[PDB]
């Protein structure tokens, strides 16, 4: 399968941003807001004091580095008197997986629609479709807001829904394994929405997600930072007042932190390409090692004749195979020019 | 007033092709007075050969050329075609004709900037005789001076290299080569036409050209000016003038009141040299488009003038994709995105209709031109109820939908130049340039192919200065209302008072 | 037919900009507005580890691909409160397809008009009035805004029209098919307002157009964007604030992608001289085959004496009837020099 020229894949799982607000024990909401503090830090960089090889500057004396440093930091955390942080957004998975978005190629195009069609009749959604609900009914798109917290909820309102709405409570004790979270009474009610959201070649699957998250006294509140003060929040308008946020994309990359099928694997990465851990920089799936997303893409009819036997297939092929419809998910330009 | 900058001051520092910069339009004149006549020559000749094998300043490499009549021929043949106006044929002339003070054409900058325009087989055999540079403070090319066979231009090329029978040769050739010219057939739909009416009685035809020095002149001179710069890729990236800063709408405070005509798409690049609203010829051919449909039903309306309130303007560049159809012999494709600027403009218009009659509605709103330039305009369906017709205009512009907007009169100070055209925008924030009429260059002759079959005379855009009016009582509504207004040489819309 | 030097069409369908406007609980509009983030993405391309050939750039090693890129994306989202997005725009049907607009020769220009008018008695305007009314009665203009929309109701407002306002509320269920949209109250005063402006010598047919559509939380509004940041919004000004829209040629475009009657129909394409898909970025109806405009063209004369007869033309001959109609309507060039 050689790449074509033009090929894209529209995102099927469309998250948005993460709204916050503070709930105050009269159960009124005021969304949450940040001001630049500016910080009295000390001369820390190694650079100050040090020069390359490891060499003390002559000039970086104890008075040198004694002097403080002036820094303008954003500062969110949770008002005193309030109750409770709730963080609303919406998360939409769609079927815009099944025919690439673009792909010059009909050759390739229909090696892929078909691709997508032999996984799911072989190996069921239902392993994706987890865990990628996984991370939104564990919070992982709140990323570091969760770490120091008493609890969080997550309430969980399906679009094309009938009954009542789907509650995770205390997912620090509770929900803390997939067994957990199938032993809720409408989880596998939620994976057959989500898998028929991915099958049907129209059909999407909205959620509505709202975290009640509990911090203690004060608690800094860490929303998503913007790129280039030293630490600037990324920040919306809620009610005429600017409101920071975790970012859509912040957000996208926390549900698809599932990629945890890849050589040496420990913990399950964000979805790509060639797998970057951004604890580590140096990416797994490497292109020098066959994990990569187009030397697994490069196999494509491999897998199709593979995963089209009556055999059971292999758990590194299916592996693989996991991660190329992950990959698929994510979307976006499969191309070389 | 010349800072010349001789190539004595570009010589020594970094030859290697910003001397093929410095000898190509778009970039300011260099001199050779009296200074390197022969070194100069050397590389105008060496910039013939305008590929890999170039590496200027050698006089053996010149005299092998110089001695060549086959270049020579080839060479000369070019100087037949140094366009004055690129229709977006060969037409380089003088504008005939003279603008008022604050109108602003070609004829005011000095007729220099003036680029080979043909087949990109020899657009570096045109370096010879198609570069233009200042001596004895005259600004000529090879083309012009070479005639006279006796310039010291021609007993240097002699000193560099020739027949001494080329001396004369070549200048008797180039006596033929007809300094002023249009000659540009046009049956083949390649000149956009356009008709405008004249004389109240007929319409002339025509096809406006982008002049050549004024696409240069616009373009050195904004270069230190970029909140006025607007770059086109034309993919080549010319500048061309813009409005201060975002169109504020402060308050404006028979007669056919169009309420609020909503533009979705026109385009905002007036001429080729600016970017602002519309030209006015645009909105006059839209008020006299409007009148020859309503001429359908009664064929006495006859607008003789209109007021244009722009309440919203907003100059954006957007893509406008290429048209897919290549009807080559291989495979169709589409080609690159002309960058094309694009204005949303939200004005109502005023018109000074000599009909005091039920219009009704129905007639109105139909007959009512659906673009304004290349865009959609498009009155609200409930705006229908505005269109009404008043006997004063007081009441008339009381009666206007939408308050916040400007009115759109000329500005009468001089535009000699840009430097004389900037230098009142940078004083006055948001007065706007833009197309105002069109300076002829052709006698308007009777052309085989002609839009409408009127007669055609390739024209070029008149660039005028575009003012704002609150109207107040004690405002000359004659500075108000437009109309177009034909002179012998040139055709303009400008105020009634103006 | 021999195509004269010069045969130009002034377009039928008169489209104007689809506008964003925030429809908030106590019901004031407000315009929708779209700032620029800045991303920090992973190392996706193909390019940057791949060398032609498909061989690993060994200069990207992994701590080259774990460097995210930064690209500057223009983020329009719904906002917060926001209780709905309304989606107005204006489109303008009219009679400019009878004559050409330009001609030099008065022989294909009598045989054009005496087409159009053989078509409209013989194979009437319901066929294609009715196509280029459905793309606007079901948010069709609203091109990927309606993709993960929990519902999107079109209001309409024709002109020359003396009853009500025309509803179609909840196009996702109730109108999905031609039928059920002719089983509105109003739909057939409206597909007959628009083949009255084709018929009626100098008729328009003015509809305003307005789509309430109810984007979840924080949602992801997509308008139309310009080539090359990363993502640049085209934009206009309303209410003196910039607010993104659809192009008014990208929703003629949208209003336009009737043409299913091109070999091997799959699904509806935009109407031009060779039926030409953006998704799959080859083009049908090329010169190769007997269907690009120009042959159809050609043959105006013996679609004329197949109308002409008076017993009704095959249908693979009226589909081309019907494609060289809606070509017409388009507008254009129809010439070669």
């Amino acid at each position: 399968l050689k790449l074509p020229t033009n090929l894209a894949y529209e995102r099927s799982i469309d998250p948005s941003d993460v709204c916050f607000f503070v709930v105050w024990p009269d159960d009124r909401k005021t969304p949450l807001t940040y001001n630049s503090r500016t910080l009295l830090g000390q001369m820390e960089a190694a650079s100050l004091a040090y020069d390359v090889s490891g060499q003390p500057i002559k000039s970086a004396t104890a008075e040198a580095l004694a002097q403080g440093n002036p820094h303008q930091v954003d500062f969110c955390h949770v008002p005193y008197g309030a109750s409770h942080i709730e963080c609303s957004f919406s998360v939409s998975f769609s079927s815009e997986l099944r025919q690439p978005y673009k792909c010059n190629s009909s050759k390739v195009k229909q090696t892929l629609v078909q691709l997508v069609e032999l996984y799911e009749t072989k190996i069921g959604w239902t392993e994706l479709a987890t865990r990628y609900l996984m991370n939104i009914c564990n919070g992982k798109w709140l990323w570091k807001n969760t770490r120091k917290a008493y609890c969080w909820n997550i309430v969980l309102t399906p679009w094309p829904w009938n009954g009542e709405k789907v509650g995770f409570e205390d997912i620090r004790t509770n929900y803390t394994s997939r067994q957990d979270f199938k032993n809720n009474k409408n989880w596998s009610a939620i994976v057959e929405m989500i898998k028929t959201a991915f099958s049907s070649t129209d059909g999407l699957a909205i959620f509505e997600v709202r975290a009640t998250l509990h911090l203690p006294t004060n608690a800094m509140v860490r929303p998503s930072q913007v790129f280039t003060n030293s630490r600037v929040f990324q920040s919306t308008t809620i009610d005429g007042e600017r409101s920071p946020i975790l970012g859509a994309f912040k957000t996208g990359a926390a549900i698809a932190t599932i990629d945890d099928w890849y050589p040496e694997a420990t913990e399950p990465l964000r979805v790509g390409r060639f797998g970057v851990h951004r604890e580590d920089v140096t990416c797994y799936r490497h292109p020098s090692t066959g994990k990569d997303f187009f030397s697994i893409l490069q196999q494509a009819e491999h897998y199709i004749e593979v995963l089209s036997a009556n055999k059971t297939p292999a758990q590194e092929t299916i592996n693989d195979m996991h991660f190329l419809m992950a990959n698929l998910i994510k979307g976006g330009m499969f191309q070389h020019k | 007033m010349q800072t010349l900058k001789e190539l004595i001051a570009s010589n020594p520092d970094d030859l290697t092709t910003e001397l093929k910069r410095a000898f190509r339009p778009l970039t300011p004149h260099i001199a050779i007075d009296g200074n390197e006549l022969d070194a100069l020559t050397i590389l105008v000749n060496l910039t013939d050969k305008t590929d890999d094998q170039k590496d200027l300043l050698d006089r053996a490499k010149c005299k092998q050329k110089l001695r060549d009549e086959k270049w020579w021929a080839s060479c000369i043949n070019c100087v037949n075609y140094r366009q004055s106006h690129n229709p977006k044929g060969v037409i380089r002339t003088q504008a005939l004709g003279e603008l008022p003070s604050f109108l602003l054409s070609s004829s005011k900058i000095p007729p220099y900037h003036w680029s080979y325009s043909h087949d990109s087989k020899y657009v570096n055999k045109s370096a010879f005789l198609t570069n233009e540079f200042c001596w004895d403070g005259e600004i000529s090319c090879l083309g012009e001076l070479l005639k006279d066979a006796d310039h010291p231009l021609w007993n240097t090329l002699k000193k560099l290299g020739c027949s001494q029978k080329t001396c004369k040769a070549m200048a008797k050739q180039l006596a033929d080569i007809t300094l002023t010219t249009i000659n540009v057939t046009l049956a083949p739909n390649y000149l956009t036409q356009i008709s405008l009416p004249d004389s109240d009685t007929s319409y002339i035809s025509l096809s406006p050209v982008a002049s050549l020095s004024m696409q240069s002149h616009f373009h050195q001179r904004l270069q230190d000016e970029n909140r006025h710069s607007a770059i086109t890729r034309f993919s080549g990236a010319f500048r061309m003038l813009k409005s201060g800063a975002k169109f504020s709408s402060p308050p404006h405070h028979s007669f056919l009141v169009l309420p609020n005509i909503r533009v979705c798409g026109a385009t905002a690049l007036s001429s080729p040299v600016t970017v602002g609203i519309p030209s006015l010829t645009a909105f006059f051919g839209f008020v006299h488009a409007f009148e020859r449909n309503i001429n359908r039903t009664t064929s006495s309306f006859r607008v003789e003038s209109f007021a244009i309130c722009v309440h919203q303007l907003h100059v954006e560049k957007r893509g406008l994709t290429a048209e897919f159809v290549e009807k080559g012999d291989g495979t169709i494709s589409a080609p690159a995105t002309r960058d094309d600027w694009q204005c949303d403009v939200v004005f109502s218009l005023i018109l000074n209709t000599n009909f005091a009659q039920h219009i009704d509605q129905d007639t109105l709103v139909t007959s009512l031109p659906k673009r304004l330039a290349r865009g959609s305009a498009k009155i609200a369906i409930d705006d229908f109820k505005h269109i009404n017709s008043f006997s004063t205009l007081e009441t008339a512009i009381e009666s206007l939908p939408i308050e916040a907007g400007r009115w759109l009169s000329l500005y009468a100070q001089s535009n000699n130049n840009l430097s004389d055209l900037l230098a009142a925008m940078t004083e006055d924030h948001q007065l706007m340039a833009s197309c105002v009429g069109y300076h002829l260059l052709e006698e308007p002759k009777d052309k085989p192919n002609s839009l409408r079959g009127y007669k055609h005379a390739i024209a070029e855009c008149i660039i005028g200065l575009i003012n704002s009016i609150t109207f107040s009582s004690e405002t000359d509504p004659n500075t108000i209302f437009w109309s177009l207004k034909n002179y012998q040489n040139y055709l303009v819309v400008q105020p009634r008072s103006i």
